[PDB]
């Protein structure tokens, strides 16, 4: 707030400031533009999924353990333990200055993240290109192995070792 | 206690109704009065039906013209879609569709000199 | 339907009208800032010179010069910022043109949503409009699947596609379009025994050469 | 878009090694990507023609 | 069903072998 910051309660100061012109219009316009830009960035980043997908109750995906990345209802906010650690490790009107809140709350961002996770683990890469085709996760892994130039048998013959290594990597 | 006031408006094209948002103010110290994390909202009723965000207020709340009055609501991220997962079943597309998406990008400004 | 989408929605080209509106607003405010007195006795150098003598008018002229210099400096700073932004936008537009019009990009969501097929550029007053022709699956159906087939004590994997079943029968089909084919040696390859693979099923893998060779 | 909603052939855009998949994670002011990738080992020597 | 289809000999390598 130009008045509060520059002058405060001084009416003669406000009268003197009115002589300078339209500096404060530009200032407020730029600040509101920055705010809308941050909001648009958050939206474009976290709202890429079309619909909020769900996860099956049976949390079994052929030995792959996603408990460290999937949301945990055992706490108030539906956030994974990794997300909880990330949030805990990051620490977070005064004479004119104010801080407006974001449009998407932390809970909504977490819901978008959970939807993206469910889609990725339940329908492969298809949910990002059309209807979310339900596909088994070992077959998704075979698809991606073929994608990196490795045949599917290389997976299907080591599935157990691969899943164990993946769990250890998440840990 | 002080804070900026914003005017929620559906546009003079539609109606002259307006709702005022006192940013960060707790209206316990200054027809429907509704308190939100972004401030206090006067002139808009809180509807419990979730809709797409028309006018963003803040903290997950938006406003829009009901059609009749200005309603405030918690924005919906999207419709729930449960995927039937199974380690022995698949979904395969028996069809396809060709679509044409329109995209726009600016490339240049107005060359100016003073 | 592209033309209908462009006609019904008036705000479809807002991302392109915004830059013109911003330039117009910048020029308008830079023109209007001339009426500012900047603390001087008047905003018109003609009157400042006519009323006062040079000795005492020099301070007022210096005040106005300082004010206008600062205003123009702020204007050119904002102009440089917006020019950097539009330079980034133009770089993105050139990358999109190169990777969508001159060819097909495996990028999943660069040239529009869905599986990209091709693109068409269209001119604009101050930008470019891309018509991204894409491929989107539709009308899907459920099927039973197995990662391999156990035949003659050997495991069979598909060369391209996946094994599918509609009950009492098995077929091979490409993942992006349903086209059931008989499981034969031409569309499958053997690798080791069928005891190590998890979830393997048993089905007849017809040899395409055995009937003719017999 | 590239890593989560698909599989990129870009050799260094979704983490080191051959990229398989990635999982996004929210943050108070950003996003944390967990790039699951493939890395070989035990490079045995062989004679080729 | 295909438009613009033409005719030509498609040899099968199994015939000359006669296995
Ligand atoms: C794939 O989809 C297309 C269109 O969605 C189907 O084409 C339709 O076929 C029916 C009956 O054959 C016609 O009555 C419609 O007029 C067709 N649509 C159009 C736009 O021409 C096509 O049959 C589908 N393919 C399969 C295998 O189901
Ligand atoms: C996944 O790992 C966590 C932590 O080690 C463990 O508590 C959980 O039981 C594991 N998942 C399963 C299905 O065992
Ligand atoms: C008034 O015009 C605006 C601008 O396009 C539009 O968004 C709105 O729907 C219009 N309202 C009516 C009642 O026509
Ligand atoms: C507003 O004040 C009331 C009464 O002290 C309190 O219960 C409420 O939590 C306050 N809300 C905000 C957003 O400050
Ligand atoms: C929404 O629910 C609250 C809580 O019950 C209630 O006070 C309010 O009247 C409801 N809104 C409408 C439009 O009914
Ligand atoms: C597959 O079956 C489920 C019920 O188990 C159903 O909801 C779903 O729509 C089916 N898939 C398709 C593509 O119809
Ligand atoms: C499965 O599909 C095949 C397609 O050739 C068909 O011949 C067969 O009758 C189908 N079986 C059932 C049980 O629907
Ligand atoms: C598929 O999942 C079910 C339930 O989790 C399990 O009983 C079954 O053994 C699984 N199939 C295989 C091949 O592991
Ligand atoms: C392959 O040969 C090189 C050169 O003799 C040697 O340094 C390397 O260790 C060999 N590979 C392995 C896996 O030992
Ligand atoms: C190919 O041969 C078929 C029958 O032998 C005939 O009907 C068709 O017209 C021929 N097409 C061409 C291009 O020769």
């Amino acid at each position: 707030d130009c008045t509060m910051y520059i002058c405060g309660d001084s009416t003669e100061c406000s009268n003197l400031l009115l002589q300078y012109g339209s500096f404060c219009t530009q200032l407020k316009r730029a600040l509101t533009g920055i705010a809308v830009e941050q909001d648009k960035n958050t939206q474009e980043v976290f709202a890429q999924v079309k619909q909020i997908y769900k996860t099956p109750p049976i949390k079994y995906f052929g030995g792959f353990n996603f408990s460290q990345i999937l949301p945990d209802p055992s706490k108030p906010s539906k956030r994974s333990p990794i997300e909880d650690l990330l949030f805990n490790k990051v620490t977070l009107k005064f004479n004119g200055l104010t801080v407006l809140p974001p449009l998407l709350t932390d809970e909504m961002i977490a819901q978008y993240t959970s939807a993206l996770l469910a889609g990725t683990i339940t329908s492969g890469w298809t949910f990002g290109a059309g209807p979310a085709l339900q596909i088994p996760f070992p077959m998704q892994m075979a698809y991606r192995f073929n994608g990196i130039g490795v045949t599917q048998n290389v997976l299907y013959e080591n599935q157990k070792l691969i899943a164990n290594q993946f769990n250890s990597a998440i840990g | 206690s002080f804070g900026g006031v914003s005017v929620i408006t559906p546009g003079t094209n539609t109606s002259n109704q307006v709702a005022v948002l006192y940013q960060g103010v707790n209206c316990t110290e200054v027809s429907n009065v509704f308190q939100t994390r972004a401030g206090c909202l006067i002139g808009a009723e809180y509807v419990n039906n979730s809709y797409e965000c028309d006018i963003p207020i803040g903290a997950g709340i938006c406003a829009s013209y009901q059609t009749q009055s200005i309603i405030a609501y918690t924005m919906s991220l999207g419709a729930e879609n449960s995927v039937a997962y199974s380690n022995n079943s698949i979904a395969i597309p028996t069809n396809f569709t060709i679509s044409v998406t329109t995209e726009i990008l600016p490339v240049s400004m107005t060359k100016t000199s003073v | 339907k592209i033309q209908d989408s462009l006609s019904s929605t008036p705000s479809a080209l807002g991302k392109l009208q915004d830059v013109v509106n911003h330039n117009a607003q910048a020029l308008n405010t830079l023109v209007k800032q001339l009426s500012s007195k900047f603390g001087a006795i008047s905003s018109v150098l003609n009157d400042i010179l006519s009323r006062l003598d040079p000795p005492e008018a020099e301070v007022q002229i210096d005040r106005l010069i300082t004010g206008r210099l600062q205003s123009l400096q702020t204007y050119v700073t904002q102009q440089l910022i917006r020019a950097a932004e539009i330079r980034a936008s133009a770089n993105l537009a050139a990358t999109k043109m190169s990777e969508c019009v001159l060819g097909q990009s495996k990028r999943v969501d660069f040239c529009g949503k869905g599986y990209h097929l091709m693109s068409f550029p269209q001119s604009a007053p101050h930008g470019v409009v891309f018509l991204h022709v894409t491929y989107v699956p539709a009308q899907e159906k459920n099927f039973t699947t197995a990662p391999a087939i156990c035949h003659d004590g050997k495991a069979h994997f598909p060369r391209e596609g996946v094994f599918v079943s509609n009950g009492t029968h098995w077929f091979v089909t490409q993942r992006n379009f349903y086209e059931p084919q008989i499981i034969t040696t031409d569309n499958t390859f053997v690798s080791g025994n069928c005891d190590v693979v998890i979830g393997i099923v048993n089905n007849t893998v017809y040899d395409p050469l055995q009937p003719e060779l017999d």
